[PDB]
This record gives C-alpha cells, structure tokens and sequence, in this order.
RNA sequence: AGGACCGAACCGACUAAUGUUGAAAAAUUAGCGGAUGACUUGUGGCUGGGGGUGAAAGGCCAAUCAAACCGGGAGAUAGCU
RNA sequence: GCUCGCCGGAAGACCAAGGGUUCCUGUCCAACGUUAAUCGGGGCAGGGUGAGUCGACCCCUAAGGCGAGGCCGAAAGGCGUAGUCGAUGGGAAACAGGUUAAUAUUCCUGUACUUGGUGUUACUGCGAAGGGGGGACGGAGAAGGCUAUGUUGGCCGGGCGACGGUUGUCCCGGUUUAAGCGUGUAGGCUGGUUUUCCAGGCAAAUCCGGAAAAUCAAGGCUGAGGCGUGAUGACGAGGCACUACGGUGCUGAAGCAACAAAUGCCCUGCUUCCAGGAAAAGCCUCUAAGCAUCAGGUAACAUCAAAUCGUACCCCAAACCGACACAGGUGGUCAGGUAGAGAAUACCAAGGCGCUUGAGAGAACUCGGGUGAAGGAACUAGGCAAAAUGGUGCCGUAACUUCGGGAGAAGGCACGCUGAUAUGUAGGUGAGGUCCCUCGCGGAUGGAGCUGAAAUCAGUCGAAGAUACCAGCUGGCUGCAACUGUUUAUUAAAAACACAGCACUGUGCAAACACGAAAGUGGACGUAUACGGUGUGACGCCUGCCCGGUGCCGGAAGGUUAAUU
C-alpha cells in the first residue's frame, strides 16, 4: 500500500506514503499504555548530549510483549494498530483466560490468527519457542540474548534474523547487519518476519515532516566557524583536511567498536 | 470555650466614622478595632460576653497602614483589623 | 522596546530569596558577606 | 487535502523619507513579507563562562561577548605617553 | 453651561501580571507639572477594601526540584530509591435587584445551592497502602438545532413643530427579568436481562476481563435550547413635590410577536487524517487483614459549622517594563448601528477624549501634502521617489510544464436611480385550521403572516454610477538558489544556513557516541527498514581517469623497539 500524493503544492510533490487500512482506526487498549515525555537529547545534567532532538508529536508509550513468557495458554489477535514509538505495527491479542497483550505484528498476522508459546508450540508465523525447539534454517524475529530477558534482535519493521547452525548450547545466527553472531540456545525467538516491511518506501516529502518526527536540523561542520568545529573556516568553500567528529575523530572508516567481552560471541563482523 | 483572658484581649476599640455610624443607624451594625490575630469567632464571643449583646454574624478586613513621611524621613503606619458585627435588632449598643 | 527587567514575584523570590540562598553553602557565604557587611536587607525576600 | 492562494488580528523587517544634543541608546510615516504552520503566544522549568545555546551570522548568553558579570591575586607589567 | 472637533475591534469596559494608597473627601500652591494654575497621580489631614458559594489557602498531580537509607566522589560535593514538594492543568457549591463620596456575586431585599460534623429513626455487612471503572484529553472539516444580539411590526406614553408642508403610510422614547426547581426536547452513544463456568486483574472479590446458555425485544446514559415556575414580585418611560440646584421622595402604562442571526452553546459531539494526541486525585465499584446481636454503610429528619488571607485604585497605561507625566513594549475576555465579505474600511451609538505653553505674522529655507501648460525617464549608479493599477459578475487568455500549474496570464463588456415582470418574484421562515396515534417539546397536511436575492425589459440624471474610504501595474530575455522556512537583536535577508532526497562511514546493545575523575544519564523503555558522524542538496540526464603524496582499512615473514630481567 505505497501511493504517493498528487503535487498540488511543492511540499505533496515528492510526499510517499504507507497506509494501512488494516489498521485500527480507534483509540489504543488504555490499560496497556503509559506516558512518556520528550528528552530533546538532553541528559539528567541537561546537556544536550544526543544532537538534533527535539520537538515532534505528543506519543503515549504502548508496553509490549517483548518477553512472551506466559507459555501454554493460546491467544486470538484481536486487531493491528499504529504504534508512534516504533517502526513495526503491534497486534492486540486476548489469550484464552482474559489476559491482554501487545506484541509485535509479524508479516501476515491479521485479525483471527491463533498464537501460542511454549516449548511445545507449531512451528508458524507469531509464535515463540526457544530456540532450542526450532529447526535450522527458520527466520525468526525478536529474538532474545539472554533467557527470559525478552527480545532484543530484529525488531523494526521488516527485519528478522536466520538460525544458521547449532552445536551445543548455542545456536548461530545472521543477523540483518550481515553479522554472524552465537547466542544461548535456550533463547526464544518469534517465527517469521516483522510486518509492515513498506516502511522504507516512505519519502517524507519536506522538512515538517522531519520535524513532526521529533528531528531537528543538521548543521555541516564545514559550514561553520573553526572554533566551534574541525571542519570550519576558510574564505569562500575551503576543506584542505581529513574528516573527523566535532570532537576530532576520524569519520570516515574508523573502527570504534572495542568490547572485549563480547568478543566470544562474534563469529564474523558484518564486513 | 474561648478563655475569658483571650476574649478580654480580642477587643480594641469602636471605629467612629461616618460609614461606620450610617451601618449602626441602618444595619444595626457596629465597626470595631479588633486584634490583628483576632478571629470572627473570637470577636463573636468577646462581643457577646463584655457588650451583653446578642450576636448573628461577623464580617472581618484588614486595614494596610499609610506609608507617609515625618520630616524627610520615611514612617509607615501599622495594619489594624477592622470588623464589622451585626447585632440582632434588639440590643442598640 | 521589551527591554530586560520582566517583573515576576515568583521567579525573583525563587531565583534569589532567602530560601534560595540557604540552600547551598555559596548562598549562605553570600549571607555571610552580607552580615558582615551589615545590610540592612539580607535578600530580595522582603 | 495542502510547510496551498488573496487578506485583518498576530509575528516580522525589503525600500524610502524623517529623526541623528531623537518623541525613541534602533523609532515614526507611507509602502513591504508570513499569516493552519519548520506558525505564534502566556505561565513555570532546565542547560553556566574555554562553558552553554546556535536551521551557523563568531550570532546570542540581562543596552556588556574572538571568551559574560562581580569580588579577589592587585599597587600585574608598561625599555611607552 | 451651550456650540465645535477626535476615538469607537478603541483613545470604550473588565480580568491576570506588575505596582502599592496613586482610590474618596477637606485644605494648600513653596518645591514637582517642560507655561499660568484657583487645578493634579504634588503637599498636608481624615476616610475607604465586609464572602460557606470569587481567588488564594486546601485535595491531586506535569516538567522540574529536594531527597531517609543508598551508590559514587581528595574535601567541598554529584546522582538517586522510598518519599516529599512543584500549576501554566484535574477537584464542592449564588443569582437578580437595591444601596456609598469612595466596596460589593462580600452590604441589604428576595429566591437558592454545596460539603462536613453531631443527635435520632428505619433498614442493613462493613472494612485498604490493594483490584477494576472513570476522570482522560490531537489536528482539520462539515452540516443541523439554538441562544447572545439586532431590526421591523404591534402595544403604551408623549408630540403636532423657529421656514414651504407635517392627524399621518407622521415624529420621539419605552417595550426588562436571573440562579434554582419541574419538564427531558433537536441530537449523540450503546443492544439489555437472568443464569453456569474460568490457566487473567501480585492473594480475594459478588467488581472487571473471557467461554457458553435461555429469554427479550426496547432498556440504559448523555444533552443545547424551549416552556411552566421562580415572578400578584422586582425594574420600568414618564408624571407629581421639593432642591442645600448635588440630587432626594412618591407614583408608575406597555412590557407582545415575527423575522434575521454568531467566531458563543449542544460539541470532551459527528466525519476524517496521520504527525497517533498528560498525570494523579476527587468520584463509583470490589473484596483482604480484621470487627461482627458492636462497629460501619444507605435513606429521612434535627442541629451545628464552613476558619484564615486577598478584595481600594491603574492595568495597551501619566500608576507596569522603558532614568521622564517618554509617539516604544505588555497575556486574556467583552464585541451595538448604516454601508461592507469582513474583527478591513468610512461615519456613528454606549462610553471616553481635544494629547499641560499660548498669541500674532503670512519672507528665505526645511518638513508633510494638493494641482500643473507642452514634453514624457531626456533624470539618475539605478524609474530612487512619485505617478499609475486596484471590486464583482460574465467573456477570453500564450510560450513552457514536474500536467498541479503558468493564470487574476494578457485583454474586454456590464455596473447609479425609477417602474414593470411580481400591488414583493425564485427561495427561506412559518400561525391557524383539519387528520391521526404508543399523548406529547409527537407525525401528515395546510399554508395566513414575516423575510427576500438575482435577472430581464423600459425609462431617467450627471463629465463621470466598483463615483468616497478601501482596493493587483503589466509583459519580454537572462544569472543564482528547487520550492515553504532561517540568519548577522542595533548598517549585510542574500547567491549564505536549513531542507526533503542522495551517498560514504561507524555501531550487535551494558551499541557506537556524548555529558560526567565516578555513580549514573542521554542514545532509547529504541535494536541495523535502528541510531551517530560526515559530505552533497528537489527533480531530470549524469557523476570519467589517478592509490605516486597524506589519511583511513587489512597483514605480520623480516628489521628496529619501553618498562622489565
Ligand atoms: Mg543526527
Ligand atoms: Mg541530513
Ligand atoms: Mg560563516
Ligand atoms: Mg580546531
Ligand atoms: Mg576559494
Ligand atoms: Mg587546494
Ligand atoms: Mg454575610
Ligand atoms: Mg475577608
Ligand atoms: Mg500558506
Ligand atoms: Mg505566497
Ligand atoms: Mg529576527
Ligand atoms: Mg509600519
Ligand atoms: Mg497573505
Ligand atoms: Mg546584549
Ligand atoms: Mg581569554
Ligand atoms: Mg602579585
Ligand atoms: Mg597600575
Ligand atoms: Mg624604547
Ligand atoms: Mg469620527
Ligand atoms: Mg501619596
Ligand atoms: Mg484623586
Ligand atoms: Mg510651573
Ligand atoms: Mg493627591
Ligand atoms: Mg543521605
Ligand atoms: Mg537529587
Ligand atoms: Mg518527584
Ligand atoms: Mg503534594
Ligand atoms: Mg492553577
Ligand atoms: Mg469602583
Ligand atoms: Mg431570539
Ligand atoms: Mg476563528
Ligand atoms: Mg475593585
Ligand atoms: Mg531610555
Ligand atoms: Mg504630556
Ligand atoms: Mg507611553
Ligand atoms: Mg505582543
Ligand atoms: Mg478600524
Ligand atoms: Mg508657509
Ligand atoms: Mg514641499
Ligand atoms: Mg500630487
Ligand atoms: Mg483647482
Ligand atoms: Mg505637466
Ligand atoms: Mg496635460
Ligand atoms: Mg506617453
Ligand atoms: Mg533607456
Ligand atoms: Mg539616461
Ligand atoms: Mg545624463
Ligand atoms: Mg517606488
Ligand atoms: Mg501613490
Ligand atoms: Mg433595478
Ligand atoms: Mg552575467
Ligand atoms: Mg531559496
Ligand atoms: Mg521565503
Ligand atoms: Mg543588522
Ligand atoms: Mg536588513
Ligand atoms: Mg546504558
Ligand atoms: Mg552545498
Ligand atoms: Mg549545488
């Protein structure tokens, strides 16, 4: 469902939209949400310490399931609804004994299915199994590090992750990043891809756009004056140096991961 | 049971002025200084027990006192309590 | 023009009232000085 | 429907004249731009000086800014007047 | 006092902030007021601010602040849990009339309403730091139903006109009424009820959530306005009598309808879109520990209480911010008439002002404007400035184009008044009357009365009918930047910054990175369709060769190489 829009004005000329009709139309299930007020990047000694943050849309958080950890009872999606905190859409369902919950929306899930977790649950899209119980070769999402900490890998919109070996207590896995990566074989993960996998196809068409997103403008370094970054002076367009951060690092191919404690669990960087 | 001291204290003195005359002749009110601190309760009751009148309502404000000047000098006047109490159409203090 | 001073009793007895100053050791040394000095107001308070 | 169009309030500040010991330490008059938006505005809050903030002009941070203001080192030093 | 002029979406009225006696009265004119001053926001003295219902206080929380223990840090301190504060937001209740020199929803008169404590009666399962519900929420858009209000008619009171006419199809004025209570209407939402069960709501729940039955077909909640009452009252033009000439006192007619109509109300509604739209308490409901012929709750009545603080006055300003009685700045509400699309604009109403030096004269020159023979950009760096265009309806409109635009392209025609169409039309509103029913604020019909555009034909006046105020100059070639935005507060608004888009690069989550000696925090309650950095800058067609130098990435055979030994 990409369209894009009729150019009646310069700023609807380039606009690219996706439209869910699928989606609810209504309000969210209110016991499940909370609030959550805007940082604009500013940590709790109140410097900006993230750049271009600020403004944007009011958004009520939604809590969702990341951990499925209720095994054995089955549940009913009810509806798919707009999520404002996250790429992918989330899936109100009603497990069987009167419980609501939100999960992530996996591709395909529409209003009716059956989902299921457990060590003893099908093998299909939306339900989560250790993966200890699901065959080599599944493509999975939401997938955890650790057991019962929920899931932290391949959760934005239409990204999911391949279980390519297992031997022992740990499964390898591809990770969308290209990275090969080892995790503890008694971590869950989701069958199936996240849905909404158009979301890419979105062209915000003018700056406001950008802005009703919370993001505020970048400013090139080399635009500004030397004193306030590597990058500035000269008269007229002058650069005459090797790129770097306004902080001076090399910015362009400079490795800065240095974790040696999890230096086990790579199997090869994303390259 | 406000005390007898504390009732004994609560009164000042009569407000005489021409406002304060026209309420006694119209409303049957009389305007009193009372203590700053003085609570219409209080005043209600000291009013009662010392005057020997009978009592239905009263009704209490705080006068700001005047900034003015004693030779050059700047000299401010204190604030006062000023109440106005509604005897009941049949005791004429 | 809007010049500089906006007045507000509620940001002036916040920002430098007696409350204020007692809040940090700073704030008293301020007082401190001021005691000694001998003001005859302390803060903005009053 | 629209960072859509004309146009008041409102926000601004392109031209000209006046004023330049001003009515005003930045305005007035006639025109001028935006005017449902990246809009505008009230109240309160947070970020502190080699620091902040900056759709970036070295701009702004109380008529002060290529390093605020106040006090102190302090009677800095001055082959200069 | 009588004339004149000005504002009237304010130059009127009222809140908030800010100020603090500037408010009112008597007295005085030294100093202050850009002059005089008998006057004043000046001096001096006195007076003036009345609340259960307005606000604060109070209960509840946002951002944020503080923070027992705690974690961290040479010290000083930093951060933060349980908590506790913090409105700009949520939470009970009052209206109309009258009165002072100065207060009034506070005082008086009349009519109301809220909350709680005590006593009793009757009935009875009550009980929270806990569960659930609710409070509770966006932008835009569209009707429909109303009201504030206005106009006209009717009604009542008065008038008969300084100069031709004016007993009428004439002139002037008035024609007002609340909260509350009763009614539950236009409309909005939702299918109800009694059963039986249950991996859920941290345990319990009879409450909420889920599963199934049978029955019923209309129940529930919400809601402007209207009407009745409130009100045989109050108010009321005017009239009679004084007046200390400021004003005081008594009396008191009509007090109806039709039509028009909001940006206000129903509406926290409905339709729709994506950027997906506070919290907590009050409130309702459910049980646990526990009390249990007591407590405790429900309903009816009686009684008591609702403290304290603010309340004057200015508030687009001479009282606030600007050193000034300073052409500046200052958030919200109110919102009449004619014309008009209009909160533009012109003249007016209510109301408020003539801006704290005047009097003459009628030179140059300066400032702000009007008009101009013939010419018409010859001016000048440059058409700077000025002049000009300017409305509605209809007709018509090119290259180019991303097919939306260009476009109001360009250019043109009509425009006042009167009569007829039509004693006032198309349309709108709509009383009676009749008919019907689950009876009312009900439906069908009926159309009196009221209101009422635009068009056509014919005449008619002027030089001129969008006559004033108001109100696009237009077209052709070209550089730059895609565009809307932003910027050197106070000589630069731009071709500069940003931008949507593109690319490189880093980053596997205790992410990279940033702020922090640290604890922590932001990134992000995000997870590579993500986040940071860098350069370029919509879109179209595209983006060639060089890795010698410098940087970065990968490799470690050999050489050199620190502390150490
Ligand atoms: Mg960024
Ligand atoms: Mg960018
Ligand atoms: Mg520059
Ligand atoms: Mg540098
Ligand atoms: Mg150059
Ligand atoms: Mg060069
Ligand atoms: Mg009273
Ligand atoms: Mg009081
Ligand atoms: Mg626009
Ligand atoms: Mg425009
Ligand atoms: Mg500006
Ligand atoms: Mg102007
Ligand atoms: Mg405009
Ligand atoms: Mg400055
Ligand atoms: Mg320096
Ligand atoms: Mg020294
Ligand atoms: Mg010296
Ligand atoms: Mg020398
Ligand atoms: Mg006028
Ligand atoms: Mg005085
Ligand atoms: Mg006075
Ligand atoms: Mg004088
Ligand atoms: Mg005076
Ligand atoms: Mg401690
Ligand atoms: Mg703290
Ligand atoms: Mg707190
Ligand atoms: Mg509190
Ligand atoms: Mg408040
Ligand atoms: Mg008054
Ligand atoms: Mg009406
Ligand atoms: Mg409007
Ligand atoms: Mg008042
Ligand atoms: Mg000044
Ligand atoms: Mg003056
Ligand atoms: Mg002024
Ligand atoms: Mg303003
Ligand atoms: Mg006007
Ligand atoms: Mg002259
Ligand atoms: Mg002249
Ligand atoms: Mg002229
Ligand atoms: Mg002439
Ligand atoms: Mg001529
Ligand atoms: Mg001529
Ligand atoms: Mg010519
Ligand atoms: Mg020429
Ligand atoms: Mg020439
Ligand atoms: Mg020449
Ligand atoms: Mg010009
Ligand atoms: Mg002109
Ligand atoms: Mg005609
Ligand atoms: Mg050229
Ligand atoms: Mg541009
Ligand atoms: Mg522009
Ligand atoms: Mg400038
Ligand atoms: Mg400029
Ligand atoms: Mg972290
Ligand atoms: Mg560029
Ligand atoms: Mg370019």
């Amino acid at each position: 469902a990409v369209v894009k829009c009729k150019p009646t004005s310069p700023g609807r000329r380039h606009v690219v939209k996706v439209v869910n009709p699928e989606l609810h139309k209504g309000k969210p299930f209110a016991p499940l949400l909370e609030k959550n007020s805007k940082s604009g990047g500013r940590n709790n000694n109140g410097r900006i310490t993230t750049r271009h943050i600020g403004g944007g849309h009011k958004q009520a958080y939604r809590i969702v399931d990341f951990k499925r950890n209720k095994d054995g009872i089955p549940a009913v999606v009810e509806r798919l609804e707009y999520d404002p905190n996250r790429s992918a859409n989330i899936a109100l369902v009603l497990y069987k004994d009167g419980e609501r919950r939100y999960i992530l929306a996996p591709k395909g899930l529409k209003a009716g299915d059956q989902i299921q977790s457990g060590v003893d649950a099908a093998i299909k899209p939306g339900n989560t199994l250790p993966m200890r119980n699901i065959p080599v070769g599944s493509t999975v999402h939401n997938v955890e590090m650790k057991p019962g900490k929920g899931g932290q890998l391949a959760r934005s919109a239409g990204t999911y992750v391949q279980i390519v070996a297992r031997d022992g207590a740990y499964v390898t896995l591809r990770l969308r990043s290209g990275e090969m990566r080892k995790v503890e074989a008694d971590c869950r993960a989701t069958l199936g891809e996240v849905g909404n996998a158009e979301h890419m196809l979105r062209v915000l068409g003018k700056a406001g756009a950008a802005r009703w997103r919370g993001v505020r403008p970048t400013v090139r370094g080399t635009a500004m004056n030397p004193v306030d970054h590597p990058h500035g002076g000269g008269e007229g367009r002058n650069f005459g140096k090797h790129p770097v951060t306004p902080w001076g690092v090399q910015t362009k191919g400079k490795k800065t991961r240095s974790n040696k404690r999890t230096d086990k669990f790579i199997v090869r960087r994303r390259s | 049971m406000i005390r007898e001291e504390r009732l004994l204290k609560v009164l000042r003195a009569p407000h005489v002025s021409e406002k304060a005359s026209t309420a006694m002749e119209k409303s049957n009110t009389i305007v009193l200084k009372v203590a700053k601190d003085a609570t219409k309760a209080e005043i209600k009751a000291a009013v009662q027990k010392l005057f020997e009148v009978e009592v239905e309502v009263v009704n209490t404000l705080v006068v700001k006192g005047k900034v003015k000047r004693h030779g050059q000098r700047i000299g401010r006047r204190s604030d006062w309590k000023k109440a106005y109490v509604t005897l009941k159409e049949g005791q004429n203090l | 023009m809007k010049r500089t001073f906006q007045p507000s009793v509620l940001k002036r007895n916040r920002s430098h009232g007696f409350r204020a100053r007692m809040a940090t050791k700073n704030g008293r040394q301020v007082l401190a000085r001021r005691r000694a000095k001998g003001r005859a107001r302390l803060t903005v308070s009053k």
